[PDB]
C-alpha cells in the first residue's frame, strides 16, 4: 500500500485518464505541430538524427532524353544532431490515491494537465526559439532566415503587406508552396479588423495568402512573426517519442511523474523560413 | 507509436 | 519504476564487465587468501594481532607449562565497503534493446576499475581515517633501506637482507615481493653472468610471486611471508554491481565490496623503505 | 557418576532449572541499571559485537499537508562497532551435595550460586556506571559528552532539589526532556532522606515526582556522585547477547565449578542525554 | 535469552 | 559467493 516503495501507484484506468489527458491537453496547445509534418516515430531509444541543410533550390530538368544533372550536390560533411528530451513534472499526493481506492473518489490530475501543458509550451519554445546551449535552432533563430521587416500593423493593411512581402522574398528562393503564418497573439490580435475596408476581417485575406494556415504562439516574442513554405524537404520534426506520462518513482511518499516527449526541429532548408 | 500525432491535418 | 531495469544477459555482462576488469587490476589479491564469502551480513570480524612469541615447546617427558598461543587483545574491526557508481541513461537501454544492440557498459569498467584501486589502495595504505592499516603502514614493521638500487645487483640483495628479517623472526617459506612500477622496471637487468635478469634471480627467491603495484608509492615495495595465518584478505562480500533505484529515469548503479586486510602477524612484512 | 570425573553435564534438568532460578531471582533483586536501561534484545551468544551508533543532537521534524518539508534524517553520526564483554563469577558445588540433594536434602543448595549471581549483578552494574577502562567502554558516570551539574550543598534542606532540577534543565535544552530516571550512590540517596527540624516533606518525594522513571541507589556509585538520565530506547541501552546463566566449568578435585555470565553492553547512542553530578 | 529480562517493564 | 575470487597464484 501506500506505506512501502510500490512502482505503479495507479490503476490501469488511472493510467489511461492520466495519459488522454496528457494528449487532449498537448492537442489543445501545440502550434509546433499544426505547421510541421512529424517525420514519424523513430522509437526512443533513436536519440540522434540526420540533419540534412541544403543552401540552394536545384530544380527539376525538362528535356526529350533525360541527361542531364539534376540531384543536389550532397557534399561537405552530413550533420547529425542529437533529439533532446523535453518533459515537466507534476506531483500526485499519496493520500489523494488512497482517497481514490476508499473516501471521495476521482483522481484528479489536473497537474497533469499542467505539466503537459508546460511539456507542450517547452516544446514550442524549442521549436521556436531552439536552445542556445544545446546548439538547437529554432525558426525564429535559424541562420539566413530572409527577414521581411514588420511595417505598421496598427493600421488595417499592414499585415497583408508585410506576408506578401514575406512570401515575395520566399518565392525569390524558390520557396512557392503553401505557407503557413505564425503571430504573436499582439499580431494576431491585430488581424481580426474588419476595418480592412476592402472587404473582410484581415486575417480572412491573410488566409486565402498562407493556405496552411494563420497561427497564435504565445511563445513568439513581442510583435513577432514567421511565414513558412511548409513541406517535409523544408522542415519537420523528428519526434522520437511522442509525449507520454512515466512514473518516476515515489519521493517522500508521494508520486512525481514526467510528461516528456524526445523531439527535434530539422531546418532542412533555412530559406524556407522569413520572419517578422 | 505517436500519442499526440501529428497535428498538420 | 522497476526493481531491475536490465535484463539477465545485460547483467551478466555487466557483471562479467565488472569482474574481468578487477581480475585484470587485483595485486593485493594474487598474494593474500581469502576468508571466504562471510556475506553482506557480516561487517565486523576479529582482528587477532599475535605480536607475542613465547619459546612455547612443551619439551618434556609429560606437560610442563607454557603460555597458550592466542590474541594478545581481543578486538573486532568493521568491515569497509568500498565501492564506485555509475549512471547508464535510459535511451542507451532502449537503443541496445531496439536499435543499436550492445549495450556499453564502459561506465562499469571505470567504475570497477576504480573500486578496485581503492581496494588495493585499502590493502597497501589502508585507510588512516577509519583506522585501517595497509602492508605498508602496518606497526610493527620489518623494514630494510632500498640501498642503491641502480646497480647491476641492488634489488635483489634488498630482497635478501628481507628475507633475512623474514626468517630471523620466523617468517618462512613463499615470500610475495610486491614493488612500485619503477623498482619492478628496474629489475628487468642484467645481474648474474648466466643471463638470468634479476627479476627471476628474486622470483627464485620469492616462490609466491614477484609483482608491481601502481599504488605503491614513489621507490618503495614490501615482502610478505604469505600465508592464511600471517595475513588475510576477509571479504563480506565480493566485487558486484547493485542497481540504486532510477532517479530521473536514468538507472544509478554502484560497484561495491565489502572487505577488510588482517595483518595477523606483522612481523612477517619487511618493507623496502 | 562422580567417579567418571570429568563428566559433561554433572546436574539433572531439574537442578539446572534451581541453578537457573536461583541467579535470575537474585540478579532481578540485585541489579539497578536494568531498571532504568531498555534491553537490545538476546542477540545469540555467538554475536560478539554490537552497533555502536551516536547520535549528536536532535533534528525536529516536520508539519505538512502533503509531507513535503523534507526534514533530516536519524541514522548516526559515527558508526562503530563494539565488543560484547563476558560478565562472570565463579562458584563452586561440592559433589556430596549433589548426591545429598538425590538422596535427602532434595533441593539443592545453591547458596554459592546465589552469592555468584549478586557479585555477577554487580559486576553488570560497575560496567553500567563506570566503564572498564582497559577495554575502552564508557559508563553512564564516565561518558565523553555526558552534561554535568555541580553537587551543590545537599546538607542543607533544598539542595538535592536544586541539582536535579539544573539537570533536567540541563538536558531539557539538550532536546531530552522526557521520563528522568536519577541513580545515587548511598550517601546522597540517604541524604535525601532525612528529617530535618520541621521538614515538612522530604526531598527523595520531590525528587520522585520529578524523576517519573525512578529514583534509585547504586552502591556502585562512588563517594557523593550521581546521574541523571533521560530514559528511553534511542538514547541508553544494553545491548545483552547473552543473558545471566550458569555454565558448567568441568570438574576440579571431584567439586563442580559453574559460572554466572552475562554478556551485554551498555550502549550510549544520545551522551548529552547523561547529567552527571559532579 | 533475556533470563533475567528486563526490569523497566 | 565469491565472483572476482581468489587469485592467489
Amino acid at each position: 500500500d501506500f506505506l512501502g516503495h510500490a512502482e505503479n501507484p495507479l490503476r490501469e484506468e488511472e493510467w489511461a485518464r492520466l495519459n488522454e489527458t496528457v494528449i487532449q491537453v498537448a492537442r489543445r496547445s501545440l502550434v509546433g505541430r499544426r505547421i510541421l509534418d512529424i517525420y514519424g516515430p523513430l522509437g526512443a531509444g533513436v536519440q540522434t538524427v540526420p540533419y540534412d541543410e541544403f543552401q540552394g533550390v536545384s530544380p527539376g530538368a525538362v528535356d526529350i532524353v533525360g541527361e542531364q544533372e539534376t540531384a543536389m550536390v550532397f557534399t561537405d560533411a552530413r550533420k547529425f544532431k542529437t533529439i533532446p528530451i523535453i518533459y515537466k513534472d507534476f506531483l500526485l499526493h499519496w493520500r489523494d490515491i488512497e482517497a481514490a481506492r476508499t473516501h471521495n473518489m476521482p483522481l484528479d490530475v489536473s497537474a497533469a494537465a499542467g505539466a503537459a501543458a508546460l511539456c507542450a509550451q517547452q516544446e514550442d519554445e524549442l521549436i521556436f526559439y531552439g536552445d542556445a546551449r544545446l546548439g538547437y535552432e529554432g525558426l525564429m533563430t535559424a541562420n539566413g532566415r530572409l527577414t521581411v521587416p514588420l511595417g505598421d500593423w496598427t493600421s488595417p493593411g499592414g499585415g497583408f503587406q508585410a506576408i506578401v512581402e514575406a512570401t515575395r522574398k520566399l518565392n525569390e528562393q524558390g520557396h512557392f508552396g503553401p505557407y503557413a503564418v505564425v503571430l504573436s497573439p499582439r499580431l494576431y490580435s491585430q488581424l481580426h479588423r474588419i476595418y480592412e475596408k476592402t472587404g473582410v476581417l484581415e486575417i480572412e485575406t491573410i488566409r486565402q495568402l498562407a493556405s496552411d494556415g494563420v497561427y497564435q504562439s504565445n511563445r513568439l516574442r513581442g510583435e513577432s512573426g514567421v511565414v513558412v513554405s511548409t513541406g517535409r524537404e523544408n522542415m519537420d520534426l523528428a519526434v522520437s517519442m511522442d509525449m507520454v506520462a512515466a512514473y518516476l518513482g515515489a519521493s517522500r511518499m508521494n508520486h512525481p511523474f514526467r510528461v516528456l516527449e524526445a523531439l527535434l526541429l530539422r531546418i532542412k532548408h533555412p530559406d524556407a523560413i522569413c520572419t517578422l | 507509436g505517436l500519442t499526440v500525432g501529428s497535428l498538420r491535418g
